RNA sequence: AAUAUGAAUUAAUGCGAAGUUGAAAUACAGUUACCGUAGGGGAACCUGCGGUGGGCUUAUAAAUAUCUUAAAUAUUCUUACA
RNA sequence: UAUUUUAAUAGUCCUGACUAAUAUUUGUGCCAGCAGUCGCGGUAACACAAAGAGGGCGAGCGUUAAUCAUAAUGGUUUAAAGGAUCCGUAGAAUGAAUUAUAUAUUAUAAUUUAGAGUUAAUAAAAUUAAUUAAAGAAUUAUAAUAGUAAAGAUGAAAUAAUAAUAAUAAUUAUAAGACUAAUAUAUGUGAAAAUAUUAAUUAAAUAUUAACUGACAUUGAGGGAUUAAAACUAGAGUAGCGAAACGGAUUCGAUACCCGUGUAGUUCUAGUAGUAAACUAUGAAUACAAUUAUUUAUAAUAUAUAUAUAAAUAAUAAAUGAAAAUGAAAGUAUUCCACCUGAAGAGUACGUUAGCAAUAAUGAAACUCAAAACAAUAGACG
RNA sequence: UAGGUAGUAGGUUUAUUAAGAGUUAAACCUAGCCAACGAUCCAUAAUCGAUAAUGAAAGUUAGAACGAUCACGUUGACUCUGAAAUAUAGUCAAUAUCUAUAAGAUACAGCAGUGAGGAAUAUUGGACAAUGAUCGAAAGAUUGAUCCAGUUACUUAUUAGGAUG
């Protein structure tokens, strides 16, 4: 049974009855107005607790389900404020208990109806910087930051080419007043990432699945017969699965173990330039049946797939 | 002979459905290499040589002279009110040998259909007959032989 | 069946797909000349007047053609546009005449679904 | 009832039972794969908890008879890998958990 | 078949068995 | 020689309501229906010879009955006589 | 103490279900009309034509014409569909065991006997086909003896036959055609069609044992033979039954159902044709699977009918099935052949082949439609 | 479409070509060869991909566009050059048009364009600037190949105003 449902709201609201012929007004736009309420001279609603944003490092995000639509409370007291028989606002009868505990989990969480996305941790400065310094001063691997602040390798990697720029645009004094309070105000809307704490740190042990993992196999044997990691991966014909966590830690920039001089044997010719030329030429070798443009290839120009390409410069180019 | 093999597979299939104990098949090298294959495997209790009346329980030597009244004697295995060798049927019909090679018998056990033959599912083996030699897939894979796929047993 | 029997030529029915316009010769429309216009009753239970137009392609076949809308000027040695589609309560009509084409003018004060009769969008601007 | 569900994702293997007149094609799933299956299927594994399967109906379509055979075919068709080894003297692995496993 | 299709056959072979015989003339007259 | 296009007047067949003439089939359909075949009749149909049940499996009485301790004993008995 | 100006007008289809689209209202009233399918409209139109509102796609939207995909991981007792039956050729169809070689699921050689056959001995049967030779009761016709006025049919009468010899009925004598009573279950035999009055000649057929052979086998396109009743061509016969025809009946009519006369046919010899509800509506073969009851055959343990093995029948378990039901299969499997792909057109038209002929075999397309069909359930009806 | 074939199947020699071959010409023999797993005959069609569409896939469709191959340049036959032509050559035969009336010339399946046919498909455009091709010792000359632009929503892609209200 299918039909057209207006997005009335689940919690219940003052809905408008006898009204003027003349206002012409909606439920939705009521409880919009219920919702946000009373708007000042300077066009702010002051009353809805969304209204300003936090400075304790704690996220406020909607919790629509928890306090059943009452999103009213008063700027400087925290304290809830719902409408009343005359129209005015006052405390309710009774506490709601559900916003009273609040699990961690619901805090991060910004959208009620998935509980399965969650709002990062910002670093502090103080660890950025350390970061910076232990990966250029100190002249160590991203792989030791990583594994004792519990960030990925990409994630280090960041953030040292980030305070690079910092630096750069700080050198040159370009960062105004009103970067830092917008840095200042955005810091305190996230918490904070504690090193220290294990529950915050962010796992070191992941792998990207493959193809052929995700296929199930079974294999009858001998029940005395152990099987380990290791006659998986002969079987699937994988690196093992511990090798490639190796393997990937090695491939950042500042990691160990990490050279990319596998494109160091071609035959490259530049040719001479001479004055008034405007351009040079480059000639790499390449092997007969291995380049060159292919005879009776497809055209895809005229297909939704045409590949859309671009160059240097950022134009779109269709490659 | 295919013909004997698929018999034999109907008739074991007939006879766990009526949950009998002991079942006699033709004497052949086919049919008791196949036999103690599922033995192995452990789709049978106890295989053993003997007559058409019955297992021999002491040693027979088989001659021209008794060749005719030999059978051997399987028997099949029941667990938890259902019977452990369910279903047994050909892949290779008399009519249509498969010959797969190595690569395609890899093929099978990964997951893939090769000449419209199921995969390997859980809890089954396919006997394949690679120079006149019955083994698991499996083991022919490793072995790197190859041979024409027989049967499947669950 | 044998698999005998399959390699000599058994096997599943390929689904018959028949044109339900053959004399259109595999053509979205044709010409044609209205021989006749007639007014023909539909088959049990509906009941109506419906207006159809014998026309002759340029193929050199007649077919029956079903005008639609309401109000129409066909007449005899009018120069009509049949394409497909079936009118389903008249049984012989298999065609249909496409309205805005040739000197079959447009539905009189149509204002919904106007291409699918032939009018041009009032402006009104 | 009762179904045995793989990783409490999906079936054991495939399936290939006949109800009545309704013959049940089913297959395995991989992990995310979705369910791929007739709607009454679609319905009776998201309300049984199996998450990943593909199959297709053949012969009778009728619905009621469709939902009566997948409930008895999850029910019955199906084996667990431990009741096989159990009955079997075997030991099954699973390639799979054993190449993640530490 | 049930009764039903078999009447049909039986009716159909009654009229074609009539169509024949009336044709007698013609058909001896085409055939010289 | 093959093919295609017409051809006086004429044989089937489909389609839409639609009246006329009977009542051939479905019940024992008022003569059991149908298969093959021959003859007859405005039309269904009727008749003749064999075949089928896709109708009778729908099947449901001629009938006769006996002796051992009738209890001071079996009938009771709730873990002990054995 | 500045360093030019500056905006933004989307169409198209749909909102009953398949199919996303509830905010209601007006016009017509089986008309006008819509429609891919079901279908809507005869005063409740969510479906026609519109307003409000809404749902898709978007410099495109719709419609037409086309291609791919959307079910054979199918069927043939009752729904489309096993050939009438068997014999058998090809089959680039399938098919026993052990060992040794190779180029390896195949071949070659040797060996073996479980499939398939040949011959003897022992025991039981008088069935099927052909050809001869006989028996039985009747029915009709004719004649005689007596013997009367009615006899025959029908729900009831008349058509045809009686007191003109004089019937009908009874008892005798003669001729003819046809058929086969219990037995009797077509049991059974036969490849099917068929097959039961008796005897004879020829041919075939069962079980066990001994020996022999050595995979020589199964199926079988094409092909070949046989094939009920009717039908046709010659020649004999025609008692009784009996298409057609002619009369008598019932009915409003009766080209019928009932009655009379009754030609072809029905009968034998030689032929033609090769068709049926030719049905078990169920092709043949092989291996296997749980019980019961009754008959038949074999085996000596016997003491004088208990015990084991085969086949048929009947009722079932499991299995299969849309179910009714099947239940040595319509179950579990393997091999071979025939056939089916919506109804109507249509096993029709045309061509060809064969027949003395009736006809038999082969065998389309065009127009129309969203129908058509089986099992079972509950009523109503008889 | 149920029988077809008669240089037909084969053998021996000679003749042309660089060459085998009843491929062609000549002589003598044998009596064969294809065929119900479909001959001979008839009708239809340009063929294919590492191309395009579709499907989970085996497959199915198209053969526009890119590329590969074949055949043709109004129709049929023959001839010289060459290694190669039955040549868009020529001869001859056939058809239609034109002027010069002649063993005359042309045949838009080269580009642009016109009439018809059709539901339907474009400019009688610019330059040899780039890549090629031809002639020339070279300077250079030509190039409707080719590179560009114009018509067309035929197809694909991007854009066609954000915040606040
Ligand atoms: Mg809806
Ligand atoms: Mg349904
Ligand atoms: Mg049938
Ligand atoms: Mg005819
Ligand atoms: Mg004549
Ligand atoms: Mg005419
Ligand atoms: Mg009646
Ligand atoms: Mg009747
Ligand atoms: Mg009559
Ligand atoms: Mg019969
Ligand atoms: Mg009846
Ligand atoms: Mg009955
Ligand atoms: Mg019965
Ligand atoms: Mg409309
Ligand atoms: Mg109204
Ligand atoms: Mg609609
Ligand atoms: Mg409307
Ligand atoms: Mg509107
Ligand atoms: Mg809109
Ligand atoms: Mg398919
Ligand atoms: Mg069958
Ligand atoms: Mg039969
Ligand atoms: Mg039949
Ligand atoms: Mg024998
Ligand atoms: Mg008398
Ligand atoms: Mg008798
Ligand atoms: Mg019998
Ligand atoms: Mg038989
Ligand atoms: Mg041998
Ligand atoms: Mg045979
Ligand atoms: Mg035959
Ligand atoms: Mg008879
Ligand atoms: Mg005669
Ligand atoms: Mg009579
Ligand atoms: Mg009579
Ligand atoms: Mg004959
Ligand atoms: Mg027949
Ligand atoms: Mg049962
Ligand atoms: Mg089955
Ligand atoms: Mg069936
Ligand atoms: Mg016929
Ligand atoms: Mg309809
Ligand atoms: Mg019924
Ligand atoms: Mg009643
Ligand atoms: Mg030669
Ligand atoms: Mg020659
Ligand atoms: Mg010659
Ligand atoms: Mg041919
Ligand atoms: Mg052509
Ligand atoms: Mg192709
Ligand atoms: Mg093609
Ligand atoms: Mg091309
Ligand atoms: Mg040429
Ligand atoms: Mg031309
Ligand atoms: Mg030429
Ligand atoms: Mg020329
Ligand atoms: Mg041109
Ligand atoms: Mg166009
Ligand atoms: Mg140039
Ligand atoms: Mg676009």
């Amino acid at each position: 049974f299918s039909r057209r449902r207006i997005a009335y709201p689940f919690y219940p609201f003052k809905k408008l009855g006898r009204q003027h012929p003349k206002k012409h007004d909606t439920n939705l736009k009521t409880a919009m107005r219920q919702f946000l309420g009373p708007k000042n001279y300077k066009g702010e609603y002051v009353m809805n607790k969304y209204f300003t944003v936090p400075t304790n490092h704690v996220p406020n995000y909607i919790k629509p389900d928890l306090e059943r639509g009452q999103s009213l409370e008063h700027p400087v007291t925290k304290k809830p404020l719902q409408l009343r028989y005359d129209g005015t606002l006052g405390p309710p009868p009774v506490e709601n208990k559900r916003l009273q505990n609040i699990f961690k989990d619901r805090l991060l969480q910004p959208f009620p109806s998935n509980p399965h996305c969650k709002t990062n941790y910002v670093l502090s400065p103080q660890l950025k910087q350390s970061i910076f310094e232990e990966i250029t001063v100190e002249g160590l691997s991203a792989q030791q930051v990583s594994q004792k602040y519990g960030l990925k390798i990409p994630r280090v990697e960041a953030i040292v080419k980030l305070v690079s720029v910092e630096n750069s645009w700080n050198r040159r004094n370009r960062v105004s007043s009103d970067l830092k309070t917008m840095d200042e105000t955005l810091y305190r809307m996230f918490p904070v990432f504690d090193s220290d704490a294990s529950f915050k740190r962010e796992n070191l042990s992941e792998i990207p699945v493959p193809q052929k993992t995700l296929a199930s196999r079974f294999l009858t044997i001998a029940e005395s017969e152990p099987f380990g990691p290791v006659d998986a991966a002969h079987v699937l014909e994988l690196e093992p699965a511990v090798e490639t966590l190796r393997n990937l830690s090695t491939v950042g920039e500042h990691s160990s173990g990490h050279q990319q001089s596998t494109n160091k044997n071609t035959k490259v010719i530049y040719g001479e330039l001479v004055e008034g030329e405007r351009s040079q030429y480059k000639f790499t070798n390449a092997k007969v049946g291995k380049v060159g443009y292919r005879y009776g290839s497809g055209n895809r120009d005229n297909k939704k797939d045409r590949r859309i390409g671009f160059n240097k410069l950022g134009q779109m180019v269709y490659i | 002979s295919l013909v004997k093999l698929a018999n034999t597979c109907a008739h074991l299939q007939n006879c766990s459905k009526v949950r009998v104990a002991l079942t006699s098949i033709p004497y052949t090298k086919l049919q008791l290499q196949f036999a103690y294959n599922l033995y192995q495997q452990g789709f049978l209790s106890s295989l053993q040589k003997g007559s058409t009346m019955g297992p021999d329980k002491d040693f027979v030597e088989v001659t021209p002279d008794n060749i005719s009244t030999r059978r051997l004697w399987v028997g099949l295995k029941y667990r938890d009110n259902k019977p452990v060798l369910s279903s047994c049927k050909l892949i290779s019909k008399p009519n249509s040998r498969i010959h797969l090679p190595m690569e395609d018998m890899k093929k099978l056990c990964s997951g893939v259909t090769i000449r419209n033959i199921k995969p390997l599912q859980p809890g089954e083996l396919i006997l394949v007959r690679a120079h006149n030699n019955i083994m698991d897939i499996n083991e022919a894979i490793s072995k790197k032989l190859d041979g024409e796929v027989l049967c499947r047993v669950k | 069946a044998t698999l005998n029997q399959i390699k000599r030529g058994s096997g599943p029915p390929r689904r018959k797909k028949i044109s339900t316009a053959p004399q259109l010769d595999q053509c979205p429309q044709r010409k044609g000349v209205v021989l006749r216009v007639m007014v023909l009753k539909p088959k049990k239970p509906n009941s109506a007047q419906r207006k159809a137009c014998r026309v002759r392609l340029t193929n050199g076949n007649v077919v029956s053609a079903y005008i639609p809308g309401e109000g129409h000027d066909a007449q005899e040695h009018s120069i009509v546009y049949v394409r497909g589609g079936r009118c389903q309560d008249l049984p012989g009509v298999k065609y249909h005449v496409i309205r805005g084409a040739g000197d079959l003018s447009g539905v009189v004060n149509r204002i919904s679904s106007r291409s699918k009769y032939g009018a041009k969008k009032p402006s009104k601007s | 009832k009762e179904i045995p569900r793989y990783e409490n994702r999906t079936i054991y293997g495939d399936i290939d039972f006949r109800y009545h007149g309704v013959k049940l094609h089913l297959r395995s799933a991989k992990p995310g794969f979705g369910l791929r299956v007739n709607h009454v299927i679609f319905e009776i594994c998201e309300c049984a908890g199996i998450k990943d399967l593909s199959g297709k109906v053949y012969k009778s379509r009728n619905d009621m008879n469709i939902a009566k055979g997948t409930i008895e075919a999850f029910t019955k068709a199906q084996k667990t890998l431990d009741e096989v080894a159990l009955g079997r003297g075997k030991k099954l692995v699973d390639v799979r958990k054993v190449y993640y496993s530490s | 078949d049930s009764v039903m299709r078999k009447r049909k056959k039986k009716m159909k072979k009654h009229k074609l068995r009539k169509r024949r015989k009336r044709e007698k003339a013609e058909r001896r007259k085409l055939s010289q």
